[PDB]
């Protein structure tokens, strides 16, 4: 998403400084200035911050549509900061519960791909083939067509 | 048990609920908006009523996914 | 379903709570009628220990527990027990508020009382039915089979009864009710098991014995040819594997088990077998419907499961009986919930909607109501 | 699958989905109106007397009484199921707890901090031991 | 002491070289701890299921085996009837 | 020269802990290879033979439909000829 | 962290003390519990030389100190030992006072009352910690491991002791403690290295002994074709340098040191081994739970890190227990710790919060308040 604006103005001191460090470590002449995301990824190891490397790692394979493979400041810059938790605050429990209450018109317990692909339609969505997985993945971690509140509230918790 | 005691209970409601029954000693209009009144209470726990009870339902319907969560367990 | 309302046949017994909605095939919830605390001390600190573990959940426990059953002989002797018990099989099993829902308990033949009263009471006071009614476990064994008449032997878990019946009409002074059912047989087994070096004390270990009970033994056709039999060759030594391994070996100790339903004096009882005791309730009626009874004898009841009993009994009978008499025994597959489904006819049945106890008639008459007209 | 393209489709669901919720709520209290004026019928008192008001109350105090049994037995109900809420959430507390109690803990707050100062320590007080002279 | 100096320096850079060299270990140790956890749950499961497959097979054979034989039975019966 | 030399020993023990934890993190890693290996394979093992077992128990099914079927044609023989 | 109490979970051990805050994954500081008083007469003066060292400083200052474990076999024999090793720990190596902080030590089960009894009374005397509980040391092993159920081998450096549990109630009777450790099997390393012309008597040696066992010796997976592949190859002679130089090699004194752990009888104890004395734990619980236990072996403590002994132990559990059940024996990586880590989970709960025995209690009962209801 767009948050690159907001997020290079809202970090505070407790990762600028170690986003400071990261660029001294990183540009100490004849660079470019657009800090290549394969070293920034190898000098956050090196800083000692634990996130999570295998999907920055994939996201660059990916991300940053024209396939420029040197990401600006915006989305590589994200992915290392990635390390605090500037969540949108989890929702809340009860709205899910609500939310999903309101989805189960089989009145069932749970929800399935019909009654997702229902809510698609009434929204209008494109169309995407990693449905019906997406849902054993999430919802389904029992293999039994049974899902759970909990499963729909990690299935976008704190998304932005 | 579990017989008596709401008897009671609701009696005693009923008691401190039900005002004293007298309406025929005063004027027209203070009776009019007495009753008015009182069915706009009415009206007021009737709505409270129903809409408990779609709460119940719903809950019950929790009860039931609670119930089916602690047979998820076992 | 929908609207309207649907009656809850729970049928109580003594071994397995059969439960569910009228006009079904089968119970929805079985389960075994067990409540056991637990006995140990318990060191781990938040575990979520319950203080009692009831039906089905006692059964995966029972490694550290101590059941206890309430129900002894047909006769209820722990009433906290067993109105946690209908507390659970109400809530858990079904799920379906009392509330809402009339309930037809059954009640084995000849007794008690004060036992009666009491589960009606409760079931006024406590679980608050609309209206509830009780009925003897065989007339409704004897709906399931689609007859009319017909002498039924319900051989259960608690206690064996036999009540004749011939065209509607019960017979109520040839009842012949028999203390002797599928416990005591648990009990011989366990203490014949010794013989061979096996040890079962524990109560949760009596489940172990049910388990080997249920799965090997059965009714010989002539006890001494059997018993000369096993004590020659070895064909019959059938084994077994405990919760943890070490197989056993049943040798006669497979039909000698469930042959003490025909020699009770095998457990020192002094009555006869439930071969005899059922020429005995026919010889009691009158002479001229005893030619239906004996062509319409029907077996219910769990313990009338062992594999070969069908035939031993008519082979007795058969001895016992006049030789021109043609005997007969009725014995379905479904003999185990025979009560349960006869339960659930006779309450989907639109003649008997008017017969249930309504609540203002116990408020009017007191629990004493049950012994009245309406039975 | 990919990164954006799934937050920006999952923000927009959950939001439209709260907006339905809403709607739908909105919907409810509709109908719950028009229950309202089913069940309790608004009186009109245009042109009325001193009868319709007796009747008025008459009918008043035996529906108050009717909808207050009602209402007491569906307060029951709710206490009940109020007590099996609390009931299912200490089993599902319990549950979880035997589920991720082990996994949250604070792992070295600060162990992993203290790294390289007892080995520095040691050797600059064998050293300051021996700079008495 | 110049000559000191300079297996000074040499254990330096050696002593860095060690270092890295241990981070690199404790990244490889984490990374197959990993690994080992995850297949061995895959393994609880497998197990379980198994297991479960084996019991349902034994009852169904029983099952079998009962009905077969009352079948049996009841067919001599049919044709000493007949 | 002596603070020198004093610097060297300390670079020497650092030398030898490193070398130290070299030997002990291969140790770990190939005990862990061996435990990943072995659980792969018996892994692999136990969900080919479960999902024989489960093979085994459709056909019994199968097998059971059938009998009960013909339990019940003989079932109506039998009383029929009552 | 900032407001609120934070818990010291201590663990005094024999031959380690691990203690922390609770809610950690490693203890803080760990260091052998060893006071030693020098033997030397001394004569450089204002050298400042003290009179006791304790800890990991009388590990460096070995060479003229006369080391002394406070802790035998579990129990605590020589108290005023054991408070001085108690005060350093809470005062050097953690540098907070304990009138701010509740404590949670750990026990071996089977102990003396009095040794129990008198540590409680000197943390509320002496230390006056707000509140101090005892817990056995074989449950939180149990917890570290993230299980319910289990029987768990804690086979530490003083005593060795098995503790069943099943569904978080543990089994009083079934608690098989054995005096074997790590300190036997020291002691019997250093006795036949004495068969190649190595002796190590003072006391100060017994520590590099120590590490000699530490670092070469392992479990062999089958002990007769060892010795007998040990007396024709030179495969396994691997050598060690001492603290001075001469290199030593040890042959196969290897697997004969830890070997003791599976045959007592080689430091001339009657009891069997540890392979033995699990399945005798195993067997004098219920028959129901003993797949259970069977299927969750845990083991623990330091000397279970053997290189080999997850394997050698599994085989002979195989050997004893019946062929069908699964044999299987969790080994964390993270073994030595595991009971502290354990305790800093069961101190870091709120249910447990509420189970320390506060001071006012103890004032008010004495001492032998921690046998009464807070265990
Ligand atoms: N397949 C079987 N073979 C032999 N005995 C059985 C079998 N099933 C149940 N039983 C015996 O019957 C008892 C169950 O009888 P049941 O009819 O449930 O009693 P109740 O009349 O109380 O319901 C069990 O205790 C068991 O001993
Ligand atoms: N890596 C190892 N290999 C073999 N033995 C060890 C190892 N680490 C410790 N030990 C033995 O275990 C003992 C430490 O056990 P520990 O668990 O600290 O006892 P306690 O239960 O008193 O804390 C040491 O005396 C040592 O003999
Ligand atoms: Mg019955
Ligand atoms: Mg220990």
């Amino acid at each position: 998403d767009d948050i690159y604006k907001a997020a290079v103005e809202q970090l505070t001191e407790e990762q600028k400084n170690e986003f400071k460090a990261a660029f001294d470590i990183f540009v100490l002449g004849a660079e470019d200035g657009c800090i290549s995301t394969k070293e920034l990824g190898k000098v956050m190891r090196m800083l000692g911050q634990n996130p999570t490397p295998e999907e920055l790692q994939e996201m660059i394979d990916e991300v940053d549509e024209d396939g420029s493979g040197t990401v600006d400041f915006d989305e590589f810059l994200v992915m290392m900061v990635r390390c605090m938790k500037d969540d949108s605050k989890g929702k809340s429990e009860e709205e899910l519960s609500d939310l999903f209450r309101m989805f189960d018109k089989n009145a069932d317990g749970y929800i399935d791909l019909e009654e997702l692909k229902i809510m698609l339609q009434a929204t209008g969505e494109t169309i995407t083939e990693d449905d019906i997985e997406e849902l054993m993945k999430d919802g389904d971690k029992n293999n039994d067509g049974r899902i759970d509140y909990d499963e729909f509230l990690e299935f976008m918790k704190g998304v932005e | 048990g579990k017989r008596q005691t709401e008897r009671e209970k609701k009696k005693k409601i009923l008691a401190e609920r039900r005002k004293v029954l007298a309406i025929d000693h005063l004027n027209e209009d203070q009776l009019r908006e007495k009753a008015k009144e009182l069915w706009q209470s009415i009206y007021n726990l009737e709505a409270e009523k129903f809409d408990l009870q779609e709460k119940f339902k719903q809950q019950k319907y929790e009860i039931n996914v609670l119930r089916n969560r602690i047979n998820d367990n076992q | 379903d929908d609207e309207e309302t649907t009656a809850l046949v729970c049928d109580n017994g003594s071994g397995l709570v059969k439960a569910g909605f009228a006009g079904d095939d089968a119970p929805r919830a079985v389960f075994p009628s067990i409540v056991g605390r637990p006995r140990h001390q318990g060191v781990m600190v938040g575990m979520g220990q319950k203080d009692s573990y009831v039906g089905d959940e006692a059964q995966s426990k029972r490694g550290i527990l101590t059941l206890k059953y309430p129900i002894e002989h047909g006769i209820i002797t722990n009433w906290d027990d067993m109105e946690k018990i209908w507390h659970h099989t109400f809530y858990n099993e079904l799920r379906v508020a009392p509330e809402e829902h009339p309930t037809l308990l059954t009640e084995a033949p000849l007794n008690p009382k004060a036992n009666r009263e009491k589960m009606t009471q409760i079931m006024f006071e406590t679980f608050n039915v609309p209206a509830m009614y009780v009925a003897i476990q065989a007339v409704l064994s004897l709906y399931a089979s689609g007859r009319t008449t017909g002498i039924v032997l319900d051989s259960g878990d608690g206690v064996t009864h036999n009540v004749p019946i011939y065209e509607g009409y019960a017979l109520p002074h040839a009842i012949m009710r028999l203390d002797l059912a599928g416990r005591d047989l648990t009990d011989y087994l366990m203490k014949i098991l010794t013989e061979r070096g096996y040890s079962f004390v524990t109560t949760a270990e009596r489940e172990i014995v049910r388990d080997i009970k249920e799965k090997l033994c059965y009714v010989a056709l002539d006890f001494e040819n059997e018993m000369a039999t096993a004590a020659s060759s070895s064909s019959l030594e059938k084994s077994y594997e405990l919760p943890d391994g070490q197989v056993i070996t049943i040798g006669n100790e497979r039909f000698r088990c469930p042959e003490t339903l025909f020699q009770p004096s095998f457990i020192g009882m002094e009555s006869a077998g439930i071969h005899e005791t059922t020429y005995n309730s026919i010889m009691k009626c009158d002479i001229d419907i005893r030619k239906d009874l004996y062509a319409n004898n029907v077996l219910s009841g769990g313990t009338t499961m062992y594999p070969g009993i069908a035939d031993r009994m008519q082979k007795e009978i058969t001895a016992l009986a006049p030789s021109t008499m043609k005997i007969k025994i009725i014995a379905p597959p479904e003999r185990k919930y025979s009560v349960w489904i006869g339960g659930s006819i006779l309450a989907s049945l639109s003649t008997f909607q008017q017969m249930w106890i309504s609540k203002q008639e116990y408020d009017e008459a007191g629990p004493s109501i049950v012994h009245r007209k309406c039975f | 699958i990919s990164a954006s393209r799934k937050l920006q489709l999952k923000t927009l669901m959950l939001q439209i989905a709260k907006q339905e919720l809403e709607r739908e709520a909105e919907e409810r209290r509709g109908e719950k109106g028009r229950a309202l004026s089913t069940r309790c019928q608004p009186l009109e008192l245009a042109g009325l007397s001193f009868a319709e008001l007796q009747d008025l109350c008459r009918q008043l105090h035996a529906r108050v009484d009717k909808v207050d049994e009602e209402r007491y037995d569906v307060e029951a109900k709710v206490t009940k199921n109020i007590t099996e809420i609390a009931d299912l959430n200490q089993k599902i507390f319990d549950l979880r707890g035997k589920f991720k109690r082990p996994t949250l803990r604070r792992v070295r707050i600060s162990a992993d901090a203290m790294m390289q100062a007892l080995l520095g320590a040691r050797a600059k007080e064998t050293l300051d031991l021996r700079a008495h002279l | 002491a110049q000559k000191d100096e300079e297996k000074m320096e040499i254990q330096e850079i050696q002593l860095k070289e060690a270092k890295h060299i241990a981070e690199d270990a404790d990244r490889k140790y984490e990374e197959v701890a990993r690994k080992l956890v995850i297949i061995e749950s895959d393994l609880e499961r497998a197990e379980e299921r198994a297991e479960l497959s084996e019991g349902k097979c034994a009852e169904l054979e029983e099952e079998l085996k009962t009905v077969t034989n009352n079948l049996k039975s009841l067919e001599a019966q049919a044709e000493k009837y007949s």
